[PDB]
């Protein structure tokens, strides 16, 4: 639900990833495709965990604590 | 479970270093005997995983919805031009020795869902715990500590086999037996023992 | 996401399942296969709403 | 209550040795001997090297069972060579490999 | 029913199970979870009352432990809320509530358990993490997969009810099913796979994985094949090693179509004395087959030899598999261009084949043969080619595809699959159907909304073109659910009507038992059948032989068995055994010779009456060709070389032989008239194979190998007999419910509940003429 | 349909003739019209043999149903466990159902008959007709919890006491 | 040629359970029944506010991911937002028997 | 061969 | 000397070496052990002070874990269960803390970065979040809503990957041999043409073609592994590869070691 | 110890049916004019072509079988140090085709080898296991 | 009752249930310190002891054999040959 | 949930089978098996 430290099957820490990508998708509009290979996310087993993640802990925040 | 019916259990759980890995140092998640796919006839399976190693590399999100114009060789084109081998194989060599497989293993993405059948729901044993009140048998349901059923069946699988005193042990010692006096004249269960 | 749909009961969620009938109002025509003197019936389970 | 305590695990168990021996009855001038939390790591790069020496008439090694991290080699040389002997060239050899590696590694990582 | 005849039990458990190439055909891996639990109460001796002591120092949690002490006088300790009392003194006859440990025979049994082999006891392996482990042989006799299958665990309380499962119910003894008379168990999955393509013919292999592979068998002595390639690179074949496997001293041999001493192909067997001659090894040869290796090696070997060469199999094939891998994937499912070009022809031949049908039943040009409507006639006929249809495109399909191809692979193998899965998937889904008709029309004479009325063609009645690689089209996808909900909806009934009547049957033969004098009666004491099954013959003893005597031109039959001295038209060369040369013109045996060939007569008459359609296959006991073949190996037949056998000694051996043969040995005249019977069809059987005819010219046997012959038939015959205390009731019950649930006129499960239910008005109430 | 029989050459060898089938059974009629072999006539319908050629033909014929049924779709069973069957359904004269009507209308125990269907009925003819149940069944046994006289309970063990002078 | 209608999209024939599998039209039939009612099991995020129901009985996963393959369906059953799985790396293979 | 969930760009930079 | 050892890149952490005139079994048991069994500093025990995010304790504690600290420096700790204190010692591991608010009316991120070592060093090189990035946040821990207050406190200590995943310094490594097939370790799977339908390896440059036409050298045995080793960055490549042929190297000497004692 | 048999031949033609390892051999005598000669061999260790001539020998030893073959030592006059293939095989029939043509087989851990002539040359080659060398 | 010794006619075989028997209550004796008629070379499973003395016909137990109208044969397990 | 919410039952001629009518109208692959396959329905 938020943001995988490294990926699952190879190790590569990934979780520092998440606003750099989420910003490079959406302030230079580049595509996935794109925006993924520019951070590094080369093996398709990094690719998965960034590509496919859902951010559902935004949805949690907006309960009121 | 995948997303076609396949269930499965975990048999066992080995370290990435143990697992086999293609060139790219990549190791499967998951590894699922080839004896599943030929008579399940489950062939959205194999594509499924065609497409999403497409999808992850290309960065798209894959289009499977049924009736469309997707097709195999639509997608087999396209994982060629990412520089992979067009039906998904790739070479893998062996973890423990690090030798090449003479065979070449299909791989890619798959999404997998975990049921809810935890195993540490299920295991269960039993020696000697409470036992019914009406009929003093051992109580039912792993969650009260209860047996497991000697059933009819069970009962003629033993006879089958001959072992008539297993047959007895399992069902007087192992669940209720009762020492109980009778009337040598009238045979009721009325003697009034005053065994003290 | 919640898209309703349901009652809440003793702080329990209940659902109610379409049940499925017959429709009302119908003529229907059977054979009775069975050597029953009867070789056809046509039923109308009628009623008013 | 099923598994181990982990330490132990590279750490051999105390009490017990890393290694065991045993004579191998079926077969003149053999050994087989059993390290402890060992696994393919280790095990196949020994015998391979046994394989190297020209006095080793067969090397091998299982791991009998994934869940326990332990495995067994057996070694057979030519008569009059003892097993415990030709283990101390693999493993010394294999040293000196290694340690050859590692310098030839520093050097050309230093021109970097 | 719920408290008497079945109940709940104390020393149980039951959790998930797995798989385990590593354990024994008779280990199962207990979790030291459940180990700990359970318990067994053993008795305080002098043979291990210090190891005893230990445990109870041990306790109840570390795992070699205990859990209480019951005193002599009946009385009980709890160890925990001991400690207080610390050290506790044993005494001879006290028992121990120890925790289960590796080697206890436990009693494993996976429900429904519809038969003897759903219940077999097993030997503790305690191992980590919480599900039973056992060995993938045992898993076909349990009917378990591993997709979260639970077995349920018995453990029994006594000293002696131990040795009731140990000798009785224990799994290696029923490596041989007495419902079909062979094995049960056999080597099944990736194994299957990967011995196929170990065996192969040009699958070598190099010295180091051959060390690994050898020091795997955990029998093997210690020596090194000689290679069958040396200069240049030593090589080992794949045969080779996968023969250092085979207990020494088997022979097996099977003969394929096309198959010769020089096997082109590469099928068929011959095993000589435990090694592999040629042969790839397959389902015929290591599955669960009739006259395989498994077979052999139990009835040669005895069970516990043949339960070690399952793990030997595994662990050596196991190991060479993991180390060259094995898989598969979409490509396999794809035929090329030109192969589906021809695919697409041939389905669309039959929609010519179908359109010319409808026309010529739309002029009213038809023939309804008589015995059905013009309709039915339509129908049959177009069922018949898109039927047709798709199986021939099968075959375009699975001869395409090539070697590598790995689904071919697993067909091959006979490891999983078939040829209707491999059309379906790469070729052609064929014609759905909804009880044996196409799909009716549903709307008002139209199958679909999307089509309109008065359409008969293949795709409007639901016949699926395309393949599962290919896709289905939005009707054929319909349609295709619902054949397939069909198919559904029959499983949930076909199992429950399956589970009640394999109720009512053993409840009907449930009291029937062999007695002591091979009568078969109920508990009353009626008698059932004079001997049990007609014969007296154990069900597992039982194998498909060959009556040599019922078959063949009069000729050949002349040639095989008549033998004449004094005249020449079917004289015997003396060559064939030293005194031959004398022998020539005597009379005294020229006798018996006729004596005999008359026998051989009256049989071949006999069997032709028995056997009205001349069938020559039987069930029978000891199997003879293999008593003959392990003779000649063992004694090294020389042929070119004469025999010390003298006619005499043949023809009075047989002869004498079948007074020993006794399912029955009561000494009046009723009685010995039973055993006549009993023996008769054996007999026949053992005086073809073993006329003189054949023991001079073919076996050539020694004096000395004959009476080894002789004196083993009698040997395994004599193992043959049924035991009496067999409950041969339950055992014929459960043996035909089994097959109950593998499942014009009504057949299946419906008219086997016509049949029992021994109805008055069956549903299809034929009659045949001639 | 193809019929395997004998050569004047003494082998067998396929040959083939004509067969009426049939809907529907009327087997005493039909067994005597001229021109059939009267004696080859069969009939799926066991139960009309078994009234026209009496029991053991019946029996006969009923292991040719069952053995059609089970092998029909390719399986196989041993044979004695079908003739074991088709024994026990036969050996009162006339054809005994597997039901409830059939087995446990016999006089066979009634703590053996009313552990199959009928429990309390069942249990209440026995106490009216004071059945004397002498607990020698399998099920009888296994409610008193005894050892059955079944395979290892089928004798005694007795203490041998000459084989004692060591 | 006389069509009164056409269908929307024929591949919304299928239930809700159903548009979850992916082309469910390369399956045999009886293995769309079986993940039609194996993905009533599956074990995701049910509500995104469990943090405050108080059910027996909650599973909810560590890290939920979208199906890299997904069906034009799935947009409107928010499989998107609470998804039930993860993307494991496959493979098929005989690796060690077990 | 994808599912394309940009074109809210086009139909957004068309209108 | 004997192997050979030849490098192709050196990235920040990657490095690209062609690993030669060794045999199969030493460079695949090198890539074993890189993979699992060189020491590394890592999060391992968590105490929670106070947690009312939305995330569950073992959820955070977890994240935690996977954390890649500076573990350069790693030699001058010791095995937890090789001090002798009361569990956990400055001599044997490493305390942090972690304190966070939500105090911006919008979302507040908690990034490693926000660690603060609370335990004397004793002045080794040890123990800092690495931080890869550019913006120099690490890895993002938990969000936060005004509001709400996250306080814990961890201790790292010295494991290997053989033991939790999360001491694992090295992540993918790359290992390829002989690119062409010249030694027919493997059978491709075609359909038509096995060359056209399996991509060349980049690798299959450095080695020249198989020379159409000639005999299967069947005496060639398998030398140069081209293999690429990527590290996490707990500790510099360089040192992933070196110390993973020390750790190698103590394994063997210590097999020797324990042949004396007989 | 010694030769068993031993003659040259001519290949007719080769078939690597299925195989990519193997292939079956057809050879005769160039002597005899009745010895034929069949055999599979792992010709991607010994290529062969139709029409090269070959050397065969038996040889019931290698030395100038029940025992851990042990890997070549060190400069040792094993025979077969004069031939490029050796194969260590085992008799499983002998069978007396006509006259005094006769026929044996071979089996080579799977490779078989049937080999017949007239009972003259190959009398002496008996149920064992034999080794089996060519060359050229 | 009690079939004289010269007219036995049930077989002169042990059945696998009178060997499960003989074994089972062996066993059970043995484990109960009954005396042992055979020298235990190591041995102390009882069941393996009981497989010892069976194996040298050294158990003095004997089967009665009730034929099923109720009469009953009587064999000495080492009279008796087992397989 | 949601496929709860959408589901129908029948109350117990040829029911359990799937009819051509129910195109479109209920789901062709969804029906739990055993005593309810084709009994219960979902839209
Ligand atoms: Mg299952
Ligand atoms: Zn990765
Ligand atoms: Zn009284
Ligand atoms: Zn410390």
């Amino acid at each position: 639900m938020i943001v995988p430290v490294r990926c699952f099957s190879c190790g590569k820490v990934v979780g520092d990833k998440w606003e750099s990508y989420l910003n490079l998708l959406q302030e230079d509009e580049l595509d996935e495709g794109t925006a993924l290979s520019r951070l590094g996310l080369k093996r398709y087993c990094c690719r998965r965990m960034i590509l496919t993640h859902v951010d559902l802990i935004e949805k949690f925040l907006r309960y009121n604590p | 479970a995948s997303r076609h019916g396949q269930k499965g259990t975990i048999g066992i759980t080995y370290r990435r270093e143990d697992m086999p890995f293609t060139a790219e140092g990549i190791v499967p998640d998951l590894i699922i005997n080839p004896h599943a796919i030929p008579s399940r006839m489950t062939v959205a399976h194999l594509i499924e995983c065609l497409l999403s190693k497409v999808a992850a590399l290309s960065g798209n999100e894959g289009d499977a919805s049924p009736f469309t114009d997707i097709t195999v060789e639509g997608i087999s084109k396209l994982l060629r031009e990412h520089g992979y081998q067009s039906r998904g194989f790739e070479v893998m060599y062996n973890g423990h020795t690090g030798k090449k497989l003479m065979a070449q293993i299909f791989f890619g993405p798959t999404y997998y869902q975990r049921l809810r059948h935890m195993v540490d729901d299920k295991i269960h044993a039993r020696a000697r715990g409470p036992m019914q009140v009406l009929t003093r048998q051992p109580v039912e349901g792993r969650s009260r500590d209860g047996g497991l059923r000697f059933g009819e069946m069970e009962r003629d699988c033993m006879i089958a086999h001959g072992a008539a005193s297993f047959l007895k042990e399992r069902l007087m010692e192992a669940s209720d037996a009762f020492r109980v006096h009778i009337c040598g004249i009238c045979g009721l269960m009325t003697v009034i023992a005053k065994l003290n | 996401f919640d898209m309703g749909g349901y009652f809440i009961i003793n702080g329990s969620e209940k659902v109610l399942i379409a049940q499925e009938r017959s429709a009302g109002n119908i003529v229907q025509v059977f054979k009775k296969a069975a050597p029953s003197p009867i070789s056809h019936v046509a039923e109308i389970r009628s009623a008013l709403e | 209550m099923n598994a181990p305590d982990r330490f132990e695990l590279f750490l051999l168990g105390e009490g017990e040795s890393k290694l065991k021996i045993d004579p191998d009855t079926k077969a003149p001038n053999a050994v087989v001997i059993t390290f402890e939390k060992e696994d393919h790591t280790l095990g196949n790069l020994i015998r391979a090297e046994l394989l190297n020496d020209r006095k080793v008439l067969f090397a091998a090694y299982k791991v009998e069972h994934p869940f326990f991290a332990r495995f067994k080699l057996r070694i057979q040389t030519t008569e009059g060579y003892d097993p415990k002997d030709a283990l101390k060239n693999a493993c010394n050899s294999i040293i000196n490999k290694l340690g050859a590696l590692k310098t030839n590694f520093e050097t050309e990582w230093n021109l970097q | 029913r719920g408290n008497l005849m079945g109940k709940r039990v104390d020393f149980s458990a039951r959790t998930v199970i797995s798989g385990d190439p590593n354990l024994e055909l008779d280990q199962v891996g207990v979790p030291k979870s459940i180990a700990k639990t359970l318990t067994y109460p053993e008795v305080v001796t002098p043979y291990n009352i210090d190891r005893l002591t230990q445990l109870v120092r041990n306790g109840p949690n570390e795992h070699p432990g205990a859990k209480y002490v019951i005193r002599d006088s009946g009385d009980r300790i709890d160890l925990r809320y001991s400690k207080r009392a610390g050290d506790i003194q044993l005494q001879y006859g006290w028992k121990v509530e120890r925790h289960i440990m590796d080697n206890d025979p436990v009693l494993f049994n996976r429900q429904p358990s519809l038969h003897k082999m759903s219940m077999m006891a097993h030997r503790v392996k305690v191992i980590p993490y919480s599900t039973f482990r056992l060995n993938l042989s045992v898993t076909s006799p349990y009917n378990a997969d591993f997709d979260g299958d639970e077995m349920n665990l018995h453990v029994p309380q006594s000293e002696e009810t131990r040795a009731e499962l140990s000798q009785l119910c224990a799994v290696p003894l029923q490596i041989v099913s007495p419902q079909s008379n062979k094995p049960c168990m056999g080597i099944v999955q990736d194994t299957l796979c990967g011995i196929r393509k170990l065996t192969l013919r040009d699958t070598f292999i190099e010295l180091d994985q051959v060390l690994n592979m050898l020091y795997w068998v955990p029998d093997w002595d210690g020596v090194i094949p000689t290679p069958a390639i040396i200069k240049p690179k030593p090589l080992w074949s794949g045969k080779q090693i996968l023969s250092v496997a085979i207990p020494n001293g088997i022979h097996l041999q099977r003969f394929d179509e096309g198959t010769t001493l020089l096997s082109p192909k590469d099928n068929g067997m011959l095993i000589i004395d435990g090694q592999i001659i040629f042969g790839v090894v397959e389902k015929k040869t290591v599955g669960s087959s009739n006259g395989g290796l498994i077979h052999v090696v139990t009835r040669e070997k005895g069970p516990q030899v043949c339960a070690k060469l399952f793990g030997n199999i595994q662990k050596v094939v196991n190991f060479w598999l993991l180390h060259n891998g094995f898989s598969t994937g979409i490509g396999d499912t794809i035929a090329d261009g030109p192969t589906m070009r021809e695919i697409t022809e041939t389905i669309a031949e039959a929609k010519k084949k179908v359109l010319d049908v409808t026309k010529e039943a739309q002029a009213n040009l038809l023939t309804a043969k008589h015995g059905m409507t013009l309709r039915e006639s339509f129908e049959d006929n177009v069922v018949r080619f898109l039927n047709e249809a798709r199986d021939k495109a099968g075959r375009l399909a699975e001869v395409n595809l090539k070697d590598l191809n790995n689904v071919k692979q697993m067909v091959m193998a006979g490891s999983k699959g078939s040829f209707i899965n491999i059309a379906q998937m790469s070729a052609c889904v064929g014609q759905q159907s909804v009880e044996g008709k196409r799909i009716a029309f549903g709307f008002v004479d139209r199958t679909l909304p999307h089509f309109s009325k008065d359409d008969y063609s293949p795709e409007s009645k639901g016949f699926v073109e395309n393949s599962y690689l290919r896709g289905l089209t939005p009707q054929e996808f319909f349609f295709h659910a619902m054949g397939g909900r069909e198919g559904l909806i029959d499983t949930a009934v076909k199992t429950a009507e399956t589970g009640y009547i394999q109720r009512r049957l053993v409840k009907a033969l449930e009291d029937i038992m062999v007695h002591y004098d091979n009568t078969t009666r109920n508990s009353l004491g009626n008698v059932i059948q004079f001997i049990y099954g007609e014969d007296g013959m154990d069900a597992a003893h039982i194998e498909k032989q060959s009556l040599d005597t019922i078959g063949g031109s009069d000729a050949a039959f002349e040639k095989r068995y008549r033998v004449d001295l004094l005249n020449t038209d079917h004289t015997l060369d003396p060559s064939l055994l030293e005194s031959g040369s004398e022998i020539l013109g005597d009379l005294k045996l020229q006798v018996l010779l006729d004596e005999e060939y008359k026998q051989l007569v009256k049989d071949r008459k006999f069997l032709r009456e028995v056997f009205v359609d001349g069938e020559a296959n039987w069930p029978l006991p000891v199997n003879i060709r293999r008593i003959i073949q392990n003779a000649q190996q063992t004694f090294h037949i020389d042929h070119t070389k004469p025999s010390d056998l003298t006619i005499k000694d043949i023809v009075l051996g047989v002869k004498d032989l079948q007074e020993n043969l006794l399912v029955l040995r009561g000494k009046n005249e009723i009685i010995q008239n039973a055993q006549r019977d009993a023996v008769t069809l054996f007999c026949c059987l053992l005086r073809s194979r073993l006329a003189t005819r054949r023991v001079l010219q073919e076996y050539r046997l020694t004096k000395q190998a004959f009476d080894w012959v002789l004196s083993n038939i009698e040997a395994q015959f004599l193992r043959s007999v049924v035991h009496p205390g067999e409950m041969v009731g339950v055992l014929a019950a459960q043996s035909i419910g089994e097959p109950a649930t593998q499942m014009k006129v009504t057949s299946g499960v419906p008219r086997l509940k016509e049949i029992l239910n021994v109805a008055k008005n069956m549903k299809t109430p034929s009659l045949t003429v001639y | 349909y193809d019929r395997k029989v004998p050569s004047p050459t003494g082998e067998y060898v396929k040959e083939p003739e004509w067969v009426l089938e049939t809907d529907g059974v009327n087997l005493s009629e039909v067994m005597t019209v001229p021109g059939i072999d009267p004696t080859r006539i069969y009939t799926n319908s066991f139960i009309d043999i078994m009234e026209v050629l009496g029991i053991e033909a019946g029996r006969a014929a009923l292991y040719k149903e069952v053995y059609n049924v089970i092998a029909s779709d390719g399986s196989y069973v041993n044979y004695r466990h079908m003739a074991l069957l088709v024994d026990v359904m036969t050996t009162q004269g006339g054809l005994t159902s597997v039901t409830r009507h059939g087995f446990n209308r016999s006089n066979t125990g009634a703590l053996m008959r009313c552990s199959f269907e009928e429990t309390v009925e069942i249990l209440f003819e026995a106490g009216a007709s004071a059945e004397l149940d002498d607990c020698r069944g399998v099920s009888e046994n296994v409610i008193l919890g005894q050892m059955a006289p079944i395979g290892t309970g089928a004798f005694d063990v007795m203490i041998d006491e000459e084989s004692l002078v060591k | 040629t006389t069509f009164t209608h056409c269908e929307i999209h024929p591949s919304m024939i299928l239930g809700v359970a159903a548009s979850i599998i992916p082309f469910p039209d390369h399956n045999q039939s009886p293995r769309n029944t079986y993940q039609s009612a194996m993905g009533k099991q599956a074990m995701g995020v049910f509500l995104t506010n469990y943090n405050v129901r108080m059910d027996t009985m909650a599973n909810i996963l560590y890290y939920p991911q979208k199906p890299l393959g997904t069906t034009r369906a799935m947009e409107y059953l928010k499989f998107r937002e609470l998804p039930a799985g993860q993307n494991a790396i496959v493979a098929i293979a005989c690796y060690s028997g077990y | 061969f994808i599912k394309r969930d940009r074109m809210r760009r086009n139909f957004l930079r068309m209108r | 000397e004997g192997p050979q050892v030849k490098i192709r890149e050196a990235s920040k952490d990657n490095v690209d070496f062609i690993l030669s005139n060794v045999d199969l079994a030493m460079a695949n048991s090198l890539r074993r052990v890189m993979i699992a069994e060189i020491p590394t500093l890592a999060i391992d025990s968590v105490e929670v002070e106070t947690n009312t995010t939305v995330l569950a304790d073992e959820f955070i504690a977890h994240r935690l874990g996977l954390i890649p600290l500076q573990s350069m420096d790693i030699e001058q700790l010791e095995y937890s269960r090789d001090c002798f204190c009361e569990d956990h010692c400055d001599k044997c591991s490493v305390v942090l803390t972690l304190q966070a608010f939500g105090e911006s009316e919008s979302t507040t991120n908690v990034y490693s970065k926000d660690l603060v070592i609370v335990s004397n060093l004793m002045g080794r090189n040890i123990g800092h979040p690495i931080i890869q990035d550019k913006e120099g946040n690490g890895v993002l821990i938990c969000k936060l809503r005004k509001g709400q207050e996250l306080k814990l406190t961890c201790v790292a200590k010295k494991g290997i990957a053989k033991e939790h995943a999360k001491w694992g310094p090295a992540a993918a490594i790359e290992f390829e041999y002989d690119p062409w097939n010249k030694l027919k370790h493997t059978d491709y799977w075609y359909e038509q043409d096995s060359a056209k339908e399996w991509p060349q390896s980049k690798n299959c440059e450095y080695e020249d073609p198989p020379n159409e036409g000639d005999p299967f050298d069947y005496k060639a045995q398998a030398d140069t592994f081209y293999m690429n080793v990527e590290s996490v960055g707990s500790i510099p490549v360089d040192q992933v590869v070196v110390r993973g042929i020390d750790t190698l190297q103590k394994k063997v000497a210590s097999i020797l070691l324990a042949l004396t004692q007989m | 110890s010694n030769t068993l048999f031993d003659d040259i031949f001519q290949v007719s033609e080769v078939d690597p049916g299925r195989y990519n390892k193997v292939c079956r051999i057809e050879a005769a005598s160039t002597t005899q004019d009745q010895c034929k000669l069949t055999l599979d061999i792992n010709v991607e260790l010994f290529p062969v072509a139709a029409q090269d001539s070959l050397t065969v020998t038996i040889a019931s030893s290698l030395n100038l079988a029940t025992r851990s073959w042990r890997p070549p030592q060190a400069g040792d006059r094993s025979l077969a140090d004069d031939y490029d293939y050796v194969m260590y095989g085992t008799a499983y029939k002998f069978e007396e085709v006509s006259k005094d043509l006769i026929a044996v087989y071979y089996s080579f851990g799977g490779l078989l080898m049937r080999l017949e002539g007239n009972y003259r040359n190959l009398n002496n080659l008996k149920q064992e296991n034999a080794y089996l060398l060519i060359r050229r | 009752k009690a079939i004289p010794k010269d007219q036995r006619a049930t077989t002169p075989y042990m059945t696998k249930y009178e060997r499960a028997r003989i074994l089972g209550t062996r066993a059970l004796q043995i484990s109960m310190n009954a005396p042992v008629f055979v020298d235990l070379e190591g041995e102390t499973d009882p069941l393996r002891i009981a497989m010892k003395e069976l194996a040298e016909k050294k158990i003095p137990l004997v089967i009665r054999r009730y034929l099923p109208d109720g009469s009953f044969e009587d064999w000495s397990v080492e009279e008796l040959i087992v397989d | 949930t949601l496929s709860h919410l959408r589901r129908t039952n029948t109350p117990i001629a040829k029911p359990r089978q799937l009819h051509n009518t129910h195109w479109g109208l209920v789901c062709p692959a969804e029906t739990p098996e055993g005593q309810a396959c084709g009994l219960v329905k979902n839209l």
